[PDB]
RNA sequence: AGGACCGAACCGACUAAUGUUGAAAAAUUAGCGGAUGACUUGUGGCUGGGGGUGAAAGGCCAAUCAAACCGGGAGAUAGCU
RNA sequence: ACACAGGUGGUCAGGUAGAGAAUACCAAGGCGCUUGAGAGAACUCGGGUGAAGGAACUAGGCAAAAUGGUGCCGUAACUUC
RNA sequence: AAUUCCUUGUCGGGUAAGUUCCGACCUGCACGAAUGGCGUAAUGAUGGCCAGGCUGUCUCCACCCGAGACUCAGUGAAAU
RNA sequence: CGAUGUCGGCUCAUCACAUCCUGGGGCUGAAGUAGGUCCCAAGGGUAUGGCUGUUCGCCAUUUAAAGUGGUACGCGAGCUGGGUUUAGAACGUCGUGAGACAGUUCGGUCCCUAUCUGCCGUGGGCGCUGGAGAACUGAGGGGGGCUGCUCCUAGUACGAGAGGACCGGAGUGGACGCAUCACUGGUGUUCGGGUUGUCAUGCCAAUGGCACUGCCCGGUAGCUAAAUGCGGAAGAGAUAAGUGCUGAAAGCAUCUAAGCACGAAACUUGCCCCGAGAUGAGUUCUCCCUGACCCUUUAAGGGUCCUGAAGGAACGUUGAAGACGACGACGUUGAUAGGCCGGGUGUGUAAGCGCAGCGAUGCGUUGAGCUAACCGGUACUAAUGAACCGUGAGGCUUAACCU
């Protein structure tokens, strides 16, 4: 419906850089420990995207201390202050759910030349 | 997202590798168990020489859920592997000295201060 | 329950209600009015209307769609050679369903259905 | 699974009290051939609304 | 205090500057013109009774559009009636909109809810099913026993078994008022209502505070 | 070479589900065992009831077996209903 | 006892993939199983998929799920070799 | 113990916890040497226990595909 | 004894209080925390596993608590069939033997399409006194009622210390119930793609059929829990055990005999839902009908002509309503459903052509093509002019007004 549209639309960021699956991306997010807010970085590979408007969401897949994490990050919340695309990769899927089984040499994506 | 039978990971170098829950804390018929709340688990696994020997009973904290948790804004954090830290029986103070694998800002407070301390990152 | 669901199951399968329609469509195309039951009438709509559609514009792309979706050269050939120039101002219904009463061997309620412009 | 006692042709007919057919309310008549037909029907001529739907 | 009668326009959220998603479900509360005032002296009883919307006048009966035309108010899609509280006054004409709730904090959301048709017994009450192996026999869903032996032979009056379940009248208490959009005659209100999309719904103050 | 191995026809029936006024007075589906042998099968014959036959369960002997079926003594007897 | 999801010996043996008369799809050839039409509730049958956990179910891993081919590397206790 | 009533005898292993299992002990109600005693490689649709993988078996059920169940038309039982 | 199926388990319960926890209180060999015992109180709650067929019991770890019982030691026309309890077989024992064992061990068919009562839902008919469309009142009925931990009061009162409150306030949980899909996900055989074997469209290319949707990878709407909102209350009235004030009988004493006050999750309300078939059939608002006559048994009588209203039903397109009825929207003065246009989403760079490579294949056009149930529009198709049911001023007796 229209009213639901415009109260998303009046809602929805207008900086969102655009980026595909297979992309390494670095979200900023806010962190608010005791009275202080400071901008902690989250780096990894975009395994999967949920278009939805207001209510978009995307799925980012990193190895930190040798455990494999993934956070689904809501693409419109005040708590992601910047995504910037550090590489391009290169897949034919629309959902990388297949690397959470590949480590190392097996879970290498070639970069989107061009 | 833990419950009895559950094998976990060690997050810390107390000495064990891979323990089982055998009854999630925290009230009558409870169900499953976060992050940051004690259950009470067996050794099932334990390195050669370490402070804990196979078989002990005590408990631990849940600091890595496959399930994951949610944060005020509607995002998720999924980890690979349940992990868990060991406790001392009556204090549920971290026996080892170190942590390994990042954790979450669910635990931030005065009870387990020194594991987010020792933490070599606090997602 | 089925809340906002669409598609009528007619106590088959699915590769026999997919199989039956496209069959359907090719007879109801070929001869231009066909009787059947008034569900299946219903529910033949949905597939023969945006085979037209996509008919309207000849192109090899549209027409090995239309194939794929209806397995006969001549049913294909017909519809982009006749009905798409014929039905190329109409914005959707180029069907008409009239209801023509009972069957006598299950009373299962019939119908006709036949292209807009027949005569 | 099965009755104690015989049911009786009061009961059968009190049962049976709903299971009665209901006619059709009004035919109507074709505005152009005159003849009754069913409601949203095409006539037994072939006819519906005036004009003539199918051939015969 | 009396309420007002809008409609399920969907479900969305609101983002706050300090990180949290308040999940909010968008009430479009249109107008309420109040078309008769009842009292003590002739129902025995004070409230009001107001409409809204708008219905097809070749669809609005005669009854029911005199009644509307006693008021000098065109027809709505309904009738819905409020108690009065104490003190409270109200005039024939006298057109009611969304700012009524402008510093309320919590209200009563009451709405038929969706109908899930004929629920088995595990659906409707959250019956245990029974075995899926270990050699039981038709009997995966079913209600298990109904009653005890000879002793209190029937079944108890209450008991729970299968049925239609929903499409009734539920309230859903204490929900917090996000916004109230006067504007664009809005009321958001946090968390999900009974019914769904573009049914009904009567927003009443919190009468547990 | 083999009462050898895996596995179809063929022979059998270990487990579960369905069916129990069944499609069927014992079967169907998914699995299962043997599958060149003490195997299995077609045609014809032989062994008769206190008798036969039995890698033995009192099993089988025409949907009937701690003594078949049919006719006769026979309207057995019944302090029982 | 039925126009019965059962039982019945011998002969013929095509194409592709396959070790194969297994299995899948076809040729020659023959059928769609003598009530249909709707709707898409509980519940029953035969199946498909499942977040987190992996036998905590239960008399019992019953049943489902899982392994499954060919070539090669490598293979323990015990043994009548 | 296919055998022990008392008995879940006692100790040890496995499990957080083991009336079952495995290894001993001997106080064998009431084992025992061709109505065979004790082992035994291979074999078993054999009985019991444990482990890895695997899973709606379970925590705790949810959705989907068909055949019935429901409605309409035709034929039309049964136990009691 | 012309059959009343039986131990344990699963599912589902319901009642009693001799109360396991929470609530109120007296005494204590009650300093505090924590206890012992008794009285009142059934509103709610009252574990998961190892072992055995087990009930029972022991053990591990929770919990505020892991109650005792009744209901054919509840429940097999709801499920199981391990034990026991048929036919097979063996061990120990008894008997010469056939066989037998509250001795054990292996294997061993659990049927029924619900007629009546009962219960959960949902309709048809008639009534409620002229008919109809709505909105209510509330006599009555159901649901719901559990509780932890942390912080402040306060390391205060108490205590030599160890330890550590009552009363009151705030936050966050476990289990249960209701609602919802906005978020995280599952399904999504009606959407897209990858790919193996074969067959067909003459063939290449591209597709389609079958192989569990052939095997998978994703996934729209809808439905869902594991996902997120809400709830149990506060307050009032009368009380139980209990605590009292004044006060004799009985110069004193005394909670009681007269009189007055406090007191719990129990009772009645307060919260949610059904609810005038509440035959005691209620109340309010609104709409519709203002014709002529015959007959005999003369009365709440029957009949003819004209008339057919308000409204309902039927038919059609249908729904986040639904087994079928029902309920809701719409029927040309129309967005009810299907189609169409645009958008969104899902899949992931379609086919054709060109270029590079001997070729598999890659690149450009190209984030392309296809896209169900979604969103915003659009009468192109189907929702007919009618006809049917329902009537034509509504009985009698009192009372108060009106003329």
């Amino acid at each position: 419906s229209n009213i639901i549209k415009q109260l998303e639309q009046e809602q929805m960021k207008q900086d969102v850089p655009s980026f595909r699956p297979g992309d390494t991306v670095e979200v900023k997010v806010w962190v608010v420990e005791g009275s202080k807010k400071r901008l902690q970085a989250f780096e990894g590979v975009v395994i999967a995207i949920r278009n939805r408007g207001l209510h978009s969401a995307f799925t980012v897949r990193k190895i930190s201390n040798g455990e494999g994490v993934e956070r689904v990050f809501q693409t419109h919340s005040p708590v992601v202050d910047s995504i910037s695309v550090k590489r391009r990769g290169a897949v034919r899927k629309a959902k990388l759910y297949y690397l959470r089984e590949r480590t190392g040499k097996a879970a290498r994506i070639k970069e989107r030349l061009n | 997202m833990i419950q009895e039978q559950t094998m976990l990971n060690v997050a810390d170098n107390s000495g064990a590798r891979r323990v089982m829950c055998i009854k999630v804390l925290g009230g009558s018929h409870r169900r499953y168990a976060g992050v940051g709340d004690i259950i009470k688990i067996t050794i099932k696994e334990a390195i050669p020489r370490g402070k804990v020997k196979k078989g002990d009973v005590l408990k631990a904290v849940v600091v890595r859920t496959k399930k994951g948790v949610r944060r005020p804004d509607g995002s998720v954090i999924r980890f690979d592997g349940n992990a868990c830290v060991l406790l001392n029986n009556n204090s549920e103070q971290p026996i080892g000295t170190r942590i390994f694998g990042p954790v979450t800002r669910e635990l931030r407070s005065e009870k387990f201060m020194k594991i987010i301390s020792l933490a070599p990152e606090v997602l | 329950m089925r809340h906002r669901k669409s598609g009528r199951q007619l106590n088959r399968n699915s590769s026999h209600r997919q199989a039956m329609f496209r069959n359907m469509a090719g007879s109801l195309v070929r001869h231009e009015i066909i009787k059947t039951t008034l569900p299946k009438a219903k529910e033949l709509r949905r597939v023969v209307e945006p085979l037209i559609t996509l008919a309207k514009t000849d192109s090899v792309a549209n027409r090995r769609l239309a194939f794929a979706r209806t397995r006969d050269n001549e049913i294909v050939a017909k519809l982009f050679n006749e009905l798409g120039p014929r039905f190329a101002s109409r914005a959707g219904g180029y069907t008409r369903i009239l209801k023509c009463g009972f069957r006598a061997g299950d009373n299962a309620p019939m119908a006709y259905i036949e292209l807009v412009d027949r005569s | 699974a099965v009755q104690q006692n015989k049911p009786t042709r009061s009961k059968r007919g009190m049962r049976r009290s709903h299971d009665a057919l209901t006619a059709v309310t009004s035919l109507s008549v074709d505005k152009t051939s005159g003849e009754k037909h069913l409601r949203h029907h095409i006539t037994a001529d072939g006819y519906y609304r005036g004009r003539k739907v199918i051939a015969k | 205090m009396i309420g007002l009668v809008g409609k399920k326009v969907g479900m969305t959220r609101i983002f706050t500057e300090d990180g949290v998603s308040i999940p909010v479900t968008v009430i479009e509360v249109e107008a309420n013109r109040v078309t008769q005032v009842k009292d003590l002296a002739n129902d025995g009883y004070r409230a009001i009774q107001v409409t809204t919307g708008a219905k097809k006048a070749n669809r609005v009966t005669k009854p029911e559009a005199g009644h509307f035309a006693k008021a000098g108010v065109e027809a709505g899609r309904g009738l819905w009636e409020f108690r009065l509280a104490e003190g409270e006054e109200f005039t024939v004409g006298q057109s009611i909109s969304v700012e009524l709730f402008a510093d309320v904090k919590k209200v009563d959301v009451t709405g038929t809810s969706k109908g899930k048709g004929f629920a088995g017994t595990v659906k409707r009450w959250n019956f245990r099913t029974q075995d899926a192996t270990h050699g039981n026999s038709l009997s995966h869903r079913v209600p298990g026993s109904i009653g005890q032996n000879q002793t209190p032979g029937k079944v108890f009056k209450g008991k729970k078994m299968a049925g239609q379940m929903g499409n009734e009248r539920v309230t859903v208490q204490s929900l917090d008022v996000v916004r109230v959009d006067a504007e664009r005659n809005l009321l958001l209100v946090k968390g999900a209502v009974p019914g769904a999309t573009g049914s009904d719904l009567i927003v009443k103050p919190a009468v547990k505070a």
